[PDB]
């Protein structure tokens, strides 16, 4: 479970408000939030690696409680 | 021979007149005791007539003689002798009630309807709605997707079935979905645990707010919920 | 290592931008491709309206890139930035600490206290 997939975001969000955002729950050890080079903008889906698995399963339970730009945020195991 | 002279029949009502309008000002003893009217599950809009009950019979007869051919809302109305639930609100409008028939999975959902463990569904939303697929909620204090918690800790043959949302095997919390078609590709991946017994029409009103990407066009709220017990 | 990295030309401070010399220099460059605004306002921006720049520590040596690692302490559980409050849009708990009621205190930060639950809160910071 150490990693999660996160959908439905707005590009003003970046890797930092994800950092800050999910460490509110529990620390994101490895952050991945693609920067698209071609048009220089984000599609808004994320992958998160944690310290171990327990962090991330609690993360499955609590985690789908973040609303990014008035809008819904997908978090599921991976 | 009968004593059913309490329920009065009101006709020629307006599109704005409802059980409330008739209560504070109906034909006989309408606003009093109990009132009946044509209410939908999603639309929840009265036609023009209805039935009002009076605490007594004399009061009802007096209400008819008067309200008879009276003037309401600039119109002439006629008066004469005549398992758990979720109440859904869509935008600012009541849509109606869904009734559901529901061991560990059923007990979790039951407690989340009653709030008997100190938290539950009341006031939460259906945050992901996909037409011809499903309406997902139970992210009570989340309003995302697979957010919430079970009563135990953190963790498809046709329309109108209840099934648990999850984030993989053995990750049930509080999130659930109501199916809007046969969704057999989810068999063996999500735990089905109940069925709609009344208010499939209200579920169709929720589905009407869906989009292909799941974003609700209007807020869909569980205005109230509980158990029949 | 900084071959393809294209950066801005110059980041002037507020004490130089509040004097109007940059717009006059841009107008002179556009006319060539004078002003005489003031003489005491520049002295006031150099003496009274002087801003202290952000210095560094004695052990804060210059790294190779030193621009993509804008690390800052460790904004943890119970403490968030302004704007993300704006996206969240809550007027002065952050609402998923409503679900930190149900599902339990986080495994990741066990020592946690967040307002209103076991932590009996003012401004931004809703947990310690």
């Amino acid at each position: 479970d150490a990693t999660v997939y996160v959908g439905g975001l707005d590009e003003k969000v970046s890797e930092p408000l994800l950092w800050e955002l999910f460490l509110q729950a529990g620390p994101v050890v490895n952050t991945h939030m693609p920067k698209d080079r071609v048009t220089g903008q984000h599609q808004g889906y994320g992958f998160v690696e944690f310290l171990s698995e327990e962090d991330a399963d609690y993360a499955i339970k609590i985690m789908n409680m973040i609303k990014l730009y008035g809008k819904p945020i997908r978090v599921n195991k991976a | 021979m009968a004593t059913t002279k309490r329920v009065l029949y009101v006709g020629g009502l307006a599109e704005e007149v409802d059980d409330k309008v008739l209560h504070a000002a109906f034909i006989p003893f309408g606003d009093i005791t109990d009132i009946q009217i044509p209410l939908d599950y999603e639309t929840e809009k009265h036609r023009g007539f209805a039935f009002v009950e009076f605490e007594l019979a004399e009061d009802a007869a007096a209400a008819i003689d008067n309200m008879n051919e009276s003037e309401l809302f600039g119109r002439t109305i006629r008066v004469n002798l005549a398992q758990v639930y979720m109440d859904i609100k869509i935008g600012n409008k009541p849509a109606g009630r869904i009734q559901m028939l529901l061991p560990m999975t059923a007990e979790n959902f039951r407690c989340l309807c009653t709030h008997e463990k100190g938290f539950g569904f009341k006031g939460s939303s259906f945050h992901r709605i996909i037409p011809q697929f499903m309406c997902q909620g139970g992210d009570f204090t989340n309003h995302n997707g697979t957010g919430g918690k079970s009563i135990y800790g953190k963790k498809h043959t046709g329309p109108g079935l209840l099934s648990m949302a999850n984030s993989g095997p053995n990750t049930n919390g509080s999130q659930f979905f109501l199916t809007c078609d046969k969704t057999d590709w989810l068999d063996g991946k999500h735990v089905v645990f109940g069925e709609v017994t009344e208010g499939l029409d209200v579920l169709r009103q929720i589905e009407a707010q869906g989009s292909k990407d799941g974003k609700p066009k209007q807020k869909v709220i569980i205005a109230d919920c509980g158990e029949y017990v | 290592g900084k071959r393809g990295i294209e950066k801005p030309p110059f980041e002037l401070p507020d004490f130089i931008k509040r004097t109007g010399i940059q717009e006059m220099r841009e107008a002179l460059q556009e006319k060539e491709e004078k002003i005489d605004i003031d003489y005491q306002k520049l002295h006031d921006a150099f003496f009274k309206w002087q801003t202290k720049p952000k210095l560094t520590i004695h052990g804060d040596l210059y790294y190779e890139g030193k621009e993509f690692e804008t690390r800052l302490k460790e904004k943890k559980p119970g403490d968030l930035s302004d704007e993300l409050r704006i996206s969240l849009g809550m007027p002065v708990p952050p609402p998923w600490l409503i679900a930190m009621q149900r599902y339990g205190p986080p495994p990741s930060y066990p020592n946690l206290k967040i307002p209103g639950l076991n932590s009996p809160l003012y401004g931004d910071v809703f947990g310690t």
